[PDB]
């Protein structure tokens, strides 16, 4: 289930989610990383588990501050 | 069945476990059918010579590869910017990016940048061209062949050493203090003053040159008469360039104290004078123990005379305990080797004695971490052989009421106090780290508990650091120990007060908490190991553990169920702790020196006091250049360390399978695979000779321990090398 | 010491103007900013703690230290003597599983005489058992 | 992939030897040894 | 003793039964005398119909035969306590294994011999230093 | 094969014999306890080393010990 | 998993033309792509009283509500 | 209720009442006097 | 200034005899 929800989160925030623009173009959250960088274990580590964990890392002194001390708590 | 030859009980079972158990009991010579007492020692002696030849072949291979494929002649021209080369790359799987990225340090072939300290070593020794160290490689091949021939001839019955020769402790302790530790350090001080220091003065001294020129122009006669100050007449000044003759006054034994200002290393004359002053004391202390000549000491009368009221019977009947057994000697040897190996590690980063090795930061990091990971191994093995000594070679009727038996009589006090010390350090070091991490998470980092480590700063104050203002005994200039007129006052004081080197680093409030963490890991690893050694004989669960042996799986599910009851399984848990605390101190060392080398000391001084600072500014920040060793766009020279990073993660998680899952599941699975092979039609032709079973309990424990260990070591040797070679290279 | 006090540190005076309000009192950061002024700070602006044993900084370490050394000893004595007075009633197992809560409340209130009672039990010999009548493990 | 050093022809045959020819005959000799009687 | 008299019970066939060790090294065979045509669970897998009278069942290990003997002696109201477990070699010889003395091992009879009985406690065992290179065991000698 | 050694602390409670699912233990007559019988292990080549006899024994540090020695086809419990 | 190790090694050895990417040796999942084609062609042929599809994850227009993307087709 | 007094005096309910009283006086002391790194 | 091919072949030949001597040591350590 960890790999299933990882595939869900990365595919939906690379190919589905993101903001929209009035001319019809769609820019995603991770700018389409799942195409050529989801096929590597280093791609799953660098572009998903290192790049997207920065929002848990750098969120101190803010509203998302309990998630950092739940991140380290789960470890 | 011929394999194994030594064991008869493993040469008869038809299972596949006899291959594994024949592999792992090949060196335990005590459990060999048909081996007497003296054949044990003679096989040990021949195997000693085999290992001492393997280590010479390994040193000869390092020498031969620096000679052949290394840019050693191009490294001495500019050793501050160019990179050393270990060897070349010849795997046929390289594409075009992996060839265009691995042609580093100016070489058309794909090479591999050396991160061990062999180049700075061979430059400080005085080797300049590749031809002389290639000749050293050929010399070490001949020397390894010499020790191989010694190992062969000491198995013939004519040259077979008797048991009383191996029991002759006093007639080899003298030669190991004088003829091995003294005269070899004497020969090394001789090589220093003859070849190493004149090559640091520019004079090329070879084997056809040292017989003619003297190292000092005064000759040998000022040593024979006296007034040795002419050997320290004119030292090398601060304006000296290494390898040339520029401000280099010829004097072979100059005690200065402090660092060479050009190479950030110790003075080579100081190194030579130190080795002479240790060779003299070692040859003096080698004439202590009694031999054929009646003058000397016999260790029985020394040990039997050290009694006491509180001590008990003292060390009486204890020479026979050490001299008859072998695991006691191996435990003492591994303990002393482990403490001096960590001494090597702590004195090769703060007192570097190699040319331009304080600037090559990745080399210093790799050498320190390698020697600490050797020292943790040797400490665990010292205690493991202590437990083997308590299982096999301990008799309570001869060691009656002495310090060993009185050690065993209060083992429930020892390991309970170690349990107390471990819980005392652990509850509050984790308590302060979680307290700091919560109050930084709540945006209030002023509520952190930052205890000033005043004891260590006091040690720096009596060492020479006048930074903290504690005017005690060396920083106060009017002290008793300062105004002695000794040679090491002004150079060591200016070296310890220079905030550029890595000698006596500025200890901040984070180092208090991390040094308590290393005291925690040391006390808990000592807890598991001493509990394994003292309960190796027995306890309230099974007091016949001397009868079962050292390593055995369990004693069934009865009496509560004694999984991990052997002393081998206390080694098993202590191996994880040794890897854990070595990871703690090497994370701490590498982050401190990354703050020192980059000049950003404030990052380590602000962020290390809470756990997310370690998780962000060390594990997340420094590993950014590692995982980008291969992108979908391109491949740089850090790709092999990114592949080694993922490799180390895979082996570290493969050990989890053997650790968590146990044997009975895998035996039920192997029954089905055996059925499928015996009922597949075209595979009924091929049948096994040995019946395939699952791995045994203690066996697959050891396999999961091996994967945990080498997985840990490979992923950390990937990260520790590539992060500081991406930052400084 | 090489550490500047918080009354004149520039980084601490720059950081004290925006201390965050912890409790519901809106002036809690300001009163914390003047409470932590007596302490000493390093080059980062956070209050360090001198722990050497000098009494001029005993409020950093020693004044809570003996305070905990009361309360832990209180808990230890309440946990110890209660076990002694359930060494026999009829059966100690149920009296350890369910609590004889008036006896526990009696010990919990009376535990504040613990250090004089500790020296009294150490002198009477009913604190430390003998080294031979203790159920040790076989060697 | 080439060799700028002396005797570049030598790893061209020593890498497949120690990679294939040495471990195949080592495992062949060891499997013949450990399964014989 | 040397000849196995019995009929095979009604069973459809399983996969955990006799593997290639039976016709090569050894196998086992349990023979018992039933009362009715009841149902028993064999340790190979699944259920089987126990035939009326003396019936014979071939198994691969002795532990499966003793597990079936436990199932015959406890899980039936007509308690079958007259079963014989033989060991059959591929050469054809049949070795009477259990209850070969004639009476069950749970009760005592005259005619047995104390094999593997020590005359000391476990705390009176010798130490492995005095026999460090004799090749024996600390429990044997 | 393993070695099942039975010491003189046995009280003849015959729990170990009815617990072992391989018929190696058996009660022989004796004169050193109240039950006047002691367990004995003649068929030690059939013992797998399961130590199920060292779960049902009432003495302190149970009077029957199973020393795990050599292995074979019977002692490893293989049906193949 | 050995597919993941194989193109991890082909990316680490600097040869991206030997990977299992889309520009490399491509393992196109043809069955679910054909099923997505049937779900896109469903309203009007095999579900005539249905206006839109079962979802916009199979195939169709990009649904944008408040500057963000609700559901676009997942190739 | 001769059994309710025994159930309210079991080990989990008494240790939860004691930890509730301890956490209560700790939170109250930290509300009326917050942010005390030292004395 | 670098090495020559004959020095590499001489290094192989002078290391051939440690292979024979380690083979002798391994044979007499087995027996
Ligand atoms: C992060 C994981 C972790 C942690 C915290 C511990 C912690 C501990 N191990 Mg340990 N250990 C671990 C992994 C870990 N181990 C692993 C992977 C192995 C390898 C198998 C071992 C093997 C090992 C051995 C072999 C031994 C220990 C022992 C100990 C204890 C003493 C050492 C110490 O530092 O004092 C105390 C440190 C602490 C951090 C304790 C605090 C724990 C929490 C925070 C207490 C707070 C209460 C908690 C919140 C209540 C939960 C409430 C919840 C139900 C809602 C300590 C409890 C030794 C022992 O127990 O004897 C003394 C011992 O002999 N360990
Ligand atoms: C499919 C992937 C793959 C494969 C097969 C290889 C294969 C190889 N690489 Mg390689 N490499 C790879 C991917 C791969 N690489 C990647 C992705 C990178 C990152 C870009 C690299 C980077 C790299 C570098 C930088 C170097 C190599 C080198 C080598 C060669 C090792 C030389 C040798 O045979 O020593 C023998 C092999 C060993 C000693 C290792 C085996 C250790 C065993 C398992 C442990 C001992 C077992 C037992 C106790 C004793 C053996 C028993 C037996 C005798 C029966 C070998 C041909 C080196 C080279 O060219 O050679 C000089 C080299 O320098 N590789
Ligand atoms: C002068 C006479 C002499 C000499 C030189 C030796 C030498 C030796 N004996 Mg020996 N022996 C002697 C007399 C002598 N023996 C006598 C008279 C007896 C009579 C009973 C014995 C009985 C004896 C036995 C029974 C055994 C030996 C063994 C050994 C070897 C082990 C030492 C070793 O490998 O590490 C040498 C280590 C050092 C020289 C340095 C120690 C580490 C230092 C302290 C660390 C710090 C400095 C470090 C060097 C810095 C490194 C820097 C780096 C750049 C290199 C060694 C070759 C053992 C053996 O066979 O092993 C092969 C063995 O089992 N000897
Ligand atoms: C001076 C060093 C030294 C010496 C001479 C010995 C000697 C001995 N030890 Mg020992 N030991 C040491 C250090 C040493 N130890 C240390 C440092 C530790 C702690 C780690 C131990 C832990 C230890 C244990 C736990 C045991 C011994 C035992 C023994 C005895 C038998 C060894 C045997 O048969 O192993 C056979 C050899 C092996 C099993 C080889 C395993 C090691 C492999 C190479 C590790 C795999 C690494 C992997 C291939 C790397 C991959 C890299 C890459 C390919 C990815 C023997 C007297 C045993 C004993 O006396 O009781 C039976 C025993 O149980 N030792
Ligand atoms: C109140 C009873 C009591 C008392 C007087 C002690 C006393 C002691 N314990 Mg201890 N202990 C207790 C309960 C108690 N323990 C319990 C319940 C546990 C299980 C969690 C432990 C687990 C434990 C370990 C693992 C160790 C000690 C050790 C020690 C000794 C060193 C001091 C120490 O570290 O304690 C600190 C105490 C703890 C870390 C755990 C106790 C924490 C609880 C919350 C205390 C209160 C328990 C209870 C609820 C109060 C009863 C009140 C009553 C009215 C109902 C000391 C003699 C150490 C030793 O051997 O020293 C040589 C050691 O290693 N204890
Ligand atoms: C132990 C030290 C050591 C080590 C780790 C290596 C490692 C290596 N050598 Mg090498 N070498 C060594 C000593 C060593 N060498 C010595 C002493 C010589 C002089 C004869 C050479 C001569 C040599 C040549 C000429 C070449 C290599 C090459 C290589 C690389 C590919 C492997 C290969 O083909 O080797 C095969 C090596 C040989 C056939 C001869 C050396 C054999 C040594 C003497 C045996 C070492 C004993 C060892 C400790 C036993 C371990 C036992 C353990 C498993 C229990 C690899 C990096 C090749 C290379 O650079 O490719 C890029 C290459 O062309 N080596
Ligand atoms: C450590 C040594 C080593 C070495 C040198 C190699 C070398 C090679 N591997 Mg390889 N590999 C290794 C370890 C090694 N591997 C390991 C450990 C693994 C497991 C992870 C793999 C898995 C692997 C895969 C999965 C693949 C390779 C492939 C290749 C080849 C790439 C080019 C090619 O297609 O060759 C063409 C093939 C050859 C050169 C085969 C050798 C045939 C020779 C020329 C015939 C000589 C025989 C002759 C008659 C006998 C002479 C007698 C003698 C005494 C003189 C290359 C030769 C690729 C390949 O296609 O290889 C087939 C490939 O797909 N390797
Ligand atoms: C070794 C353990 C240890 C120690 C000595 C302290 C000590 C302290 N903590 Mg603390 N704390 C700890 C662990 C510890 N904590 C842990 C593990 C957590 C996480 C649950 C916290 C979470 C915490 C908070 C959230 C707060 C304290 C605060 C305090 C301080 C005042 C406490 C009070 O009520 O007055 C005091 C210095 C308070 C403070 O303001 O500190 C100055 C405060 O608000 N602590
Ligand atoms: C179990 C066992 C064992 C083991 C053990 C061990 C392993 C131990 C270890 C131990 C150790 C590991 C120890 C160490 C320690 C040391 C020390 C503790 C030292 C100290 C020193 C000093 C104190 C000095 C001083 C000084 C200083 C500090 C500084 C300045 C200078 C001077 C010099 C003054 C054995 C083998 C016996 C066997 C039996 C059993
Ligand atoms: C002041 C100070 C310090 C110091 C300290 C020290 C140095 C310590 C030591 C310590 C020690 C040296 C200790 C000893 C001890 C011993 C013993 C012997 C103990 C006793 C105990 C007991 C006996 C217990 C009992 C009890 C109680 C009391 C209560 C509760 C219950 C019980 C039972 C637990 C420092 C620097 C840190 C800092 C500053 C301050
Ligand atoms: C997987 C697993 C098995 C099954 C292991 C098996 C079937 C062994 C299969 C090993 C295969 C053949 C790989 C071995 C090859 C390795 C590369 C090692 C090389 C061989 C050495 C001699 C060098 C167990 O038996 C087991 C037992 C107890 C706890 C955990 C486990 C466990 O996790």
């Amino acid at each position: 289930l960890s790999v299933v929800i990882f595939h869900f989160s990365w595919k939906m925030q690379s190919d589905v989610w993101g903001t929209v623009s009035p001319d019809g173009s769609v820019t995603h959250v991770t700018l389409g990383n799942f195409a050529q960088s989801a096929i590597t274990i280093n791609g799953w580590l660098r572009d998903f588990l290192w790049a997207q964990a920065a929002n848990v890392i750098n969120s101190y002194g803010s509203a998302l501050s309990a998630y950092g001390i739940m991140f380290l708590a789960g470890h | 069945t011929k394999f194994p030859k030594f064991s008869q009980d493993l040469a008869q079972d038809p299972t596949t476990r006899r291959i594994w158990y024949g592999i792992a009991t090949a060196h335990d010579f005590e459990t060999h059918d048909g081996m007497t007492e003296e054949n044990l020692y003679q096989k040990i002696f021949a195997s000693h010579f085999g290992h001492i030849a393997i280590i010479f072949l390994w040193t000869s291979g390092t020498l031969f590869h620096v000679a052949w494929q290394g840019n050693f002649e191009q490294w001495i021209k500019d050793p501050l910017n160019i990179r050393p080369i270990a060897h070349a790359i010849w795997d046929p799987h390289f594409g075009e990016g992996a060839v265009n990225a691995f042609t580093q340090a100016g070489a058309s072939n794909p090479v591999n940048i050396a991160y061990s300290g062999v180049y700075h070593w061979f430059y400080t020794i005085g080797m300049t061209t590749n031809q002389e160290l290639y000749s050293g490689a050929v010399f070490l091949l001949v020397l390894a062949s010499l020790f191989l021939f010694a190992g062969w001839l000491h198995l013939q019955p004519k040259f077979r050493p008797s048991l009383a020769w191996f029991k002759n402790a006093e007639s080899r302790l003298n030669h190991h203090l004088a003829g091995l530790f003294g005269v070899s350090s004497l020969a090394w001080a001789g090589h220093l003053v003859h070849v190493a220091i004149p090559e640091a003065r520019g004079q090329h001294v070879g084997w056809d040159n040292f017989l003619s020129t003297p190292p000092h122009p005064a000759g040998l006669m000022p040593f024979f008469t006296g007034n040795w100050g002419v050997y320290a007449a004119d030292p090398d000044t601060a304006g000296h360039i290494f390898g040339t003759s520029e401000g280099a006054g010829t004097a072979i034994l100059t005690f200065l104290g402090g660092f060479h200002p050009q190479t950030e290393s110790l003075w080579l004359t100081d190194i030579a004078h130190h080795h002479l002053a240790i060779a003299v004391i070692f040859i003096i202390a080698g004439h202590m123990y009694r031999t054929n000549w009646g003058i000397g000491h016999s260790i029985k009368e020394i040990l039997n005379a050290h009694k006491g009221p509180l001590t008990g019977a003292g060390h009486t009947n204890l020479y026979d305990t050490i001299n008859n057994s072998l695991h006691f000697q191996l435990g003492l040897a591994l303990a002393s080797l482990g403490v001096i190996t960590s001494l090597v590690a702590q004195h090769m980063y703060s007192l570097p004695s190699y040319a331009f090795i304080a600037q090559d930061h990745t080399t210093q990091a790799a050498l320190y971490t390698h020697h600490q990971y050797i020292a943790g191994f040797l400490m665990v093995g010292a205690f493991a052989h202590g437990a083997i000594f308590f299982v096999r070679d301990y008799d309570p009727v001869a060691n009656k009421d002495n310090v060993l038996a009185r050690m065993l009589e209060h083992k429930e006090a020892l390991i309970s106090h170690l349990s107390w010390v471990s819980l005392f350090l652990g509850f509050h070091t984790l308590g302060l780290y979680v307290h700091n991490d919560v109050v930084v998470a709540f945006g209030t980092p002023e509520k952190q508990i930052l205890i000033e480590p005043v004891f260590a700063q006091w040690i720096q104050a009596t060492s020479g650091k006048a930074l903290y203002g504690f005017d005690v005994l060396l920083s106060n200039p009017d002290s008793i120990a300062s105004t002695t007129g000794a040679a090491w006052l002004p150079g060591w004081l200016d070296a310890i007060n220079s905030g550029t080197n890595s000698l006596f680093l500025t200890i901040g409030p984070g180092d208090f908490l991390v040094h308590h963490a290393i005291a925690l890991g040391l006390h808990t690893t000592a807890l598991i190991l001493i509990k394994g050694a003292l309960d190796a004989r027995g306890s309230k669960l099974m007091p016949d553990k001397k009868d079962f042996g050292y390593s055995f799986p369990c004693d069934g599910p009865g009496r509560g169920g004694t999984c991990d009851i052997s002393a081998w399984d206390a080694f098993y848990l202590a191996m994880f702790w040794m890897l854990n605390t070595l990871g703690w101190l090497t994370f701490y060392w590498h982050w401190k020196h990354l703050g020192v080398w980059s000049g950003n000391v404030a990052q380590f001084n602000e962020n290390s006091t809470y756990l997310m600072g370690w998780f962000r500014d060390y594990l997340w920040a420094n590993s950014a250049q590692l995982i980008n060793g291969y992108n979908p766009y391109g491949v740089n020279n850090l790709s092999v360390w990114a592949w080694m990073f993922l490799f180390g993660h895979l082996v570290w998680a493969t050990g989890f399978m053997f650790l968590i899952s146990w044997r009975g599941y895998w035996q039920e699975l192997i029954e089905t695979i055996v059925w499928a092979h015996e009922r597949t039609p075209l595979a009924n032709l091929v049948r096994w000779k040995d019946k395939p079973v699952a791995l045994s309990i203690v066996q697959a424990r050891l396999v999961g321990l091996a994967h945990f260990t080498v997985g840990y070591v490979l992923t950390y040797a990937a990260f520790l090398i590539a992060s500081t070679a991406g930052k400084f290279g | 010491a090489n550490l500047t006090p918080c009354s004149e540190n520039p980084a601490y005076l720059a950081k004290s103007k925006n201390f965050l309000n912890t409790t519901n009192d809106p002036n809690s950061g300001k009163i914390r900013a003047e409470r932590y002024a007596s302490a000493l700070c390093g080059p980062e602006g956070y209050p360090h703690l001198i722990v050497d044993g000098r009494f001029t900084h005993a409020g950093d370490f020693l004044i809570p230290s003996i305070l905990f050394l009361y309360i832990a000893g209180w808990i230890g004595w309440v946990g110890r003597s209660y076990l002694i007075e359930i060494r026999e009633s009829k059966n100690p197992e149920m009296q350890e599983v369910v609590i004889n809560v008036p006896l526990a409340i009696k010990k919990m209130l009376g535990g504040f005489l613990w250090p004089l009672a500790a020296v009294g039990e150490y002198t009477s010999g009913k604190l430390v058992m003998k080294d031979s009548e203790i159920p040790t493990s076989p060697r | 992939m080439d060799g700028s050093y002396a005797a570049s022809y030598l790893p061209w045959i020593l890498i497949p030897m120690v990679g294939w020819l040495f471990p195949a005959v080592t495992m062949g000799l060891l499997f013949i040894h450990i399964e014989s009687e | 003793m040397t000849e196995l008299s019995g009929q095979p019970p009604k069973f459809g066939g399983s996969t955990g039964g006799l593997l290639s060790k039976a016709n090569r090294e050894e196998k086992y065979a349990i023979t018992w005398t039933s009362a009715s045509e009841q149902v028993f669970e064999m340790p190979t897998g699944g259920a089987a119909i126990m035939n009326e009278g003396e019936n014979l069942l071939y198994l691969a290990r002795k532990e499966q035969c003793l597990a079936l003997g436990t199932q015959l002696r406890t899980k039936f109201k007509p308690k079958i306590q007259d079963y014989k477990i033989y060991r059959v070699y591929p050469s054809g010889e049949v070795q009477y294994l259990h209850p070969a003395d004639g009476v069950f091992p749970e009760k005592v009879n005259e005619g047995r011999e104390a094999q593997g009985t020590k005359t000391r406690r476990i705390g009176q065992n010798p130490e492995p230093v005095t026999i460090k290179f004799s090749g024996k065991a600390p429990y044997e000698v | 094969s393993h070695s099942v050694k039975i010491y003189d602390t046995c009280i003849g409670c015959t729990q170990c014999v009815r617990a072992c699912p391989l018929d190696v233990l058996e009660m022989v007559p004796w004169d050193g306890c109240k039950a006047a019988q002691i367990a004995s292990s003649p068929r030690t080549e059939d013992c797998v080393g399961c130590k199920r006899c060292e779960t049902a024994c009432p003495t302190d540090f149970l009077s029957i010990r199973v020393y795990l020695g050599a292995e074979t086809t019977r002692s490893m419990g293989l049906a193949y | 998993f050995g597919l993941y190790i194989h193109n991890d090694t082909m990316r680490a050895l600097g040869r991206p033309q030997d990977m299992f990417s889309d520009t490399a040796i491509q393992l196109q999942p043809i069955f679910a792509q054909w099923v997505q084609h049937l779900h896109t062609l469903a309203p009007g042929a095999t579900a005539p009283n249905a206006l839109a599809t079962a979802s916009y994850a199979f195939g169709g227009e990009t649904i944008a509500v408040a500057g963000k993307v609700a559901m676009m087709p997942i190739t | 209720m001769d059994g309710l007094k025994s159930f309210l005096s079991t080990a989990p309910v008494m240790i939860m009442a004691l930890l509730t009283f301890t956490a209560g006086i700790l939170i109250e002391f930290n509300r009326f006097y917050p942010d005390l790194l030292f004395h | 200034m670098a090495l020559s091919d004959t020095q590499i072949l001489a290094a192989l030949v002078v290391a051939l005899l440690p292979a024979f001597l380690a083979f002798r040591l391994s044979t007499e350590l087995y027996k």
